């Protein structure tokens, strides 16, 4: 691995410049470095990891989503026949997407997850997994689409069965998970009823949770609070 | 509409 | 070149669709398949090539300059002292700066300048030509310093005779030079009083012509004139 | 402050 000659702890300080340069390729190769050093992240790292990725990914799908447009245009009636172009270009943005993908649930099951014991870090690390094989879940079509979408299912189900017995209804990891396990539901497994009841309980729980907090928790946890009650008024 | 890539 | 297999077309139309999707180092590496065809490009071509590397520069400027930044700061009296890390970093993206600018610097010398006959894509080339060498001249520090600056200010001299023989006062192509190589006396050659001189009388002159243009061509026109009068407005 | 990356 190009990272193996650099210190555990000069790849978090550059993932740290990275991440303030909007760097976020470099930030993901800086954290993929440290994971791979073999040592347990902390908190503070499985966040830099997280938002790394997040970032490369998201940028992945955006870029997909327009091209995929694109596509679903040109196959329309009264459309020009263009040539193979715009598919090619869509695979291989989808292609890359798709390692991207792989690399981070690799990073996972080698080995974040069977070393992972606290609630914080194991919910941290399904959470990972689910919303990496959702990102691959909305680029599938083929035969292994179903076995795509409940690799997802079962990792955020794993995730919300620890988070509910070990963590409080406020703890935005909990609150982050179930909003994205929500968006699952509704987008990928054709279930908004669920997604819908999945949010509201998720935001009445917390609501009621709310005045044990500091005025800190409680900026942190109604954040996302609101988030779910975006997309509640968005689904109702 | 999912959790903010950056807390 | 991992693009000679691909139909010049194709390239073409890839690199449109990488800047739908702002997906600029696709496009750039799709733009510099096309120039390698060995065919003059069209306007809208060159135009395709332009975007696609001053975005990508572009985005390496603002990384490059969030870091230079924290590295000042390091090197400020009362800093702690944090290793090599900041400077690595920021030589990393520097030097990957450098390399995309030789890269388009290259493709001008072989050979889009020397087969460039018509005024309008000759001026196009030798400003482009004065651009990447002013982005390597923001981040030289070194022996050829010197060399940079003027080789910089060369091209954009070049490109402004010609451009002052061939083309009315309010062409975009000579406005968006007059702009840039008032930029570059300001930012780089420690000449504001030419930079204004610069800015002023490219205004004045487009001002004189615009009576001569059609509506459409005096809302592009008046757009790059606008940027003059801001920028005389911050220099003055 | 340069000129505009696209037209
Ligand atoms: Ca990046
Ligand atoms: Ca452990
Ligand atoms: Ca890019
Ligand atoms: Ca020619
Ligand atoms: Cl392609
Ligand atoms: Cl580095
Ligand atoms: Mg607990
Ligand atoms: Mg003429």
């Amino acid at each position: 691995g190009a990272m193996g000659s650099m210190e555990r702890a000069s790849l978090i300080q550059k993932a740290k410049l990275a991440e303030q340069a909007e760097r976020y390729e470099d930030m993901a190769a800086f954290m993929k470095g440290a994971v791979e050093k073999g040592e347990e992240l902390s908190c503070e790292e499985r966040n830099l990891l997280s938002v790394a990725y997040k970032n490369v990914v998201g940028g992945q799908r955006a870029a997909w989503r327009v091209l995929s447009s694109i596509e679903q245009k040109s196959n329309e009636e009264g459309s020009e026949e263009k040539g193979p172009e715009v598919r090619e270009y869509r695979e291989k943005v989808e292609t890359e997407l798709q390692g991207v993908c792989d690399t981070v649930l690799g990073l996972l099951d080698s080995h974040l997850i069977k070393e992972a014991g606290d609630a914080e870090s194991r919910v941290f690390y399904l959470k990972m997994k689910g919303d990496y094989y959702r990102y691959l879940a909305e680029v599938a079509t083929g035969d292994d689409k179903k076995r795509i979408i409940d690799s997802a299912r079962s990792a955020y189900q794993e995730a919300m069965d620890i988070s509910k017995k070990e963590m409080p209804p406020t703890n935005p990891i909990r609150l982050g998970l179930a909003l994205n396990f929500s968006v699952f539901h509704y987008e990928i497994a054709n279930s908004p009823e669920e997604a819908i009841s999945l949010a509201k309980t998720t935001f009445d729980e917390a609501m009621a949770d709310l005045h044990t907090l500091s005025e800190d928790s409680y900026k942190d946890s109604t954040l996302i609070m609101q988030l779910l009650r975006d997309n509640l008024t968005l689904w109702t | 509409g999912s959790e903010p890539w950056k807390q």
